[PDB]
């Protein structure tokens, strides 16, 4: 019953070898300020993949 | 009868005036604990926070 417990795709060509998927992320924060501050903080964002055969 | 003109000066500062606009840093994210801070006074640093 494996081909009915889980999903089937069809995503891949007859001649793939490999497929890729990717992931993004951020980070960041925030503070209590006042009239005259020069020390706001900064935000980034990121990113990964993986691999299957 | 002899007019007369007067004149008088501005004063130069204040208490706690940044003096000249060369190349300052001013730190806005600090709270004052336990006591009161004056202008024109030094302050100190009981703990800055990790996180």
């Amino acid at each position: 019953s494996a081909l009915r417990v889980f999903p089937v795709t069809t995503e891949l060509s007859p001649t793939d070898k490999t497929f890729e998927y990717m992931t993004f992320d951020k980070v960041g924060t925030a503070q209590i300020i006042a009239d005259y501050t020069d020390d706001l903080p900064l935000v980034d964002a990121l990113g990964t993949s993986e691999f299957g055969k | 009868q002899i007019n007369a003109s007067y004149q008088r000066d501005m004063a130069i500062a204040l208490p706690g005036m940044v003096a000249d606009t060369s190349k300052y840093n001013i730190d806005g994210a600090c709270v004052v604990n336990e006591g009161d801070v004056l202008v024109g006074a030094a302050v100190q640093v009981v703990q800055a926070q990790a996180v």
